[PDB]
C-alpha cells in the first residue's frame, strides 16, 4: 500500500552471493540458469511474485 | 580492515528508505553490510515506519567520501536510530576530530551533525557501530544561502579534541553554549577551555568551583579578512582532569558589531627617561580597535617625545608610529582614523628628576567585534 524500499534478496550461483537492495514495484536482476534465491526479507507484509523472463 | 565497492556517483542527498538511494549509498560511500529492517519512532505521538539499513553485529561501518564533490564547507547531517536496548557512541569527523563523541540514547533518533571541508583531497570519514540505522545523509554547503553551521548542546568532551573548518571572507561570530560536570574537588580559576585560531582566541572561564556543574556559552568574532580561511577549535584543557564537557557549535556571519566606543584618559609622568606605556591591548579578545581621535595636554619644551603607536599585534609586534604630538601638534587633524589595530601604546621622552613633567592623553576609540588576521 506504500511506494520505495521495502528489503532484500539474496541470489547464489556456484561460489558467488549477491544481495540486493528491493522496492515497491519492478525489481530486475539479470540471472543465469541454477542461480537459487535464498533468502527475502521485507520491511512490511507484501504481495510477492517472483518469475523468470526468458 | 574492509572492502568496498565504490563505482557509482555520489549524491548530495539519500533517503536510504528508497531502493535507489540505498543501492547508490552501497555502491559509492559505505564501507561493510547491512540489513534492512522496518524501524519506527515516534513523533508528536505519532509513529513513523520506515525501512532503511542497520549495521550488524560484528565490526563498525563507516562511510568514506573522496569522491571530487563540488569544493567548499559542507554541514553533514546523517538521521539515525538507534536499534539497540544501550545507549552507543559515534565519533565525528569534524575535519580534524578522533576523540570527541556524540552519546546516542537507547530505542531513539538521533541526528549526527558533521563538519567536512572539501578541498585539497580531503576525505570524509566516519564509523557508524552496529544497531544503528542509518535513515538519511545529507550534504550541504554552509554559508550559501544565509544559512550557518548550528549543532545543538550535544558534542562531548572530557579534554581534548579538535574541529576544523574554511571561512571565506567576512566577519563571524563563533558561539558555543556549553555544560560541564566538575568530578573533582580542585576548584579552577582561569579555566582555559580551549583556543579558535588561524590568530588566537583563548576560551576562558573564571571560575568551575569544586565539584560543581555549571552552564555558559563563549561567544568570540573573527574577521576573516580573506587570506588565512581554516579556523581550528582546539580543546586543550586536561584529558586526565575529569571535568566532562557537553557543548555545541553555531558559526554565523555577522555584519559589524561596534561594542563599544570609549572616551578615555591617561597620565604618564616623566623624569628623565623613555616611557612606554600600553593603553588598551586587545589581542586575543575576539576583538579589535579603531581610533578616531587623540589629544595630549601638558606638553612644554621639556617634552622631547611623545608618539602614539599602534599594530596589529597578530601580523608585527614591532608598533609604528601613528601620530607625532611634537612633530605634528597636541591633537590629531579630523581625517585621522586608525583601522585595523590591536594594541596601542605612548612611547614619551623628557623631565629630569629634580623637576619631572606629567602629561595626559585623552583617545576617542571604537572596539569592534572581531579577531585580527
Amino acid at each position: 500500500t506504500s511506494t520505495g524500499n521495502i528489503g532484500q534478496i539474496t541470489l547464489t550461483i556456484g561460489s558467488t552471493t549477491m544481495t540486493f537492495n528491493l522496492q515497491t514495484g519492478e525489481n530486475k536482476i539479470p540471472v543465469i540458469a541454477g542461480t537459487q534465491i535464498t533468502n527475502l526479507t521485507l520491511t512490511s507484509s507484501s504481495a510477492i511474485l517472483i518469475y523468470e523472463e526468458v | 580492515g574492509q572492502s568496498f565497492p565504490a563505482n557509482a556517483k555520489v549524491k548530495y542527498y539519500y533517503k536510504l528508505s528508497e531502493k535507489q538511494d540505498l543501492d547508490a549509498f552501497v555502491n559509492s560511500i559505505f564501507v561493510g553490510s547491512y540489513k534492512l529492517k522496518q524501524i519506527s519512532y515516534l513523533l508528536y505521538g505519532n509513529t513513523k515506519i520506515v525501512s532503511a539499513p542497520v549495521v550488524p553485529l560484528g565490526p563498525n561501518a563507516s562511510i568514506i567520501i573522496d569522491d571530487e564533490l563540488q569544493e567548499g564547507l559542507y554541514l553533514i547531517r546523517i538521521k539515525v536510530y538507534n536499534t539497540n536496548s544501550f545507549s552507543v557512541t559515534v565519533t565525528p569527523f569534524f575535519n580534524n576530530n578522533n576523540t570527541m563523541t556524540y552519546s546516542i540514547g537507547a530505542n531513539s533518533e538521533f541526528e549526527i551533525y558533521d563538519i567536512f571541508t572539501k578541498e585539497q583531497g580531503n576525505i570524509y570519514y566516519i564509523q557508524l557501530p552496529p544497531g544503528l540505522a542509518i535513515l538519511e545523509f545529507s550534504l550541504e554547503r554552509v554559508f550559501e544561502k544565509g544559512n550557518r553551521i548550528n549543532i545543538p548542546k550535544i558534542i562531548h568532551t572530557s579534554g581534548n579534541g579538535y574541529i576544523s573548518f574554511r571561512l571565506r571572507k567576512g566577519t563571524y561570530a563563533i558561539k558555543m553554549p556549553y555544560s560541564y560536570n566538575n568530578t573533582t574537588s580542585t576548584t579552577f580559576t582561569n579555566f582555559q577551555f580551549g583556543t579558535i585560531s588561524t590568530a588566537t582566541i583563548p576560551l576562558v572561564i573564571s571560575s568551575i568551583p569544586a565539584n560543581g556543574s555549571g552552564s555558559g556559552t563563549f561567544l568570540v568574532y573573527l574577521k576573516i579578512t580573506g587570506d588565512y580561511e581554516d579556523v581550528k577549535f582546539s580543546v586543550t584543557y586536561g584529558g586526565g582532569l575529569g571535568v566532562p564537557f557537553t557543548f555545541g557549535l553555531e558559526v554565523e556571519e555577522i555584519n559589524e558589531l561596534v561594542e563599544n566606543t570609549n572616551f578615555v584618559t591617561q597620565s604618564v609622568t616623566l623624569s628623565g627617561s623613555q616611557v612606554t606605556q600600553s593603553i588598551l591591548n586587545v589581542q586575543g579578545s575576539g576583538s579589535h580597535l579603531r581610533l578616531k581621535y587623540a589629544s595630549v595636554s601638558g606638553l612644554t619644551t621639556a617634552v622631547t617625545q611623545c608618539q602614539l603607536q599602534a599594530t596589529n599585534l597578530n601580523r608585527s609586534t614591532t608598533y609604528s608610529t601613528v601620530w607625532d604630538f611634537i612633530a605634528g601638534g597636541s591633537s590629531t587633524p579630523p581625517s585621522w582614523d586608525i583601522r585595523e589595530i590591536n594594541s596601542i601604546q605612548l612611547v614619551a621622552n623628557g623631565g629630569s628628576s629634580t623637576s619631572s613633567v606629567t602629561i595626559t592623553l585623552i583617545l576617542v576609540y571604537e572596539q569592534i567585534a572581531g579577531e585580527l588576521s
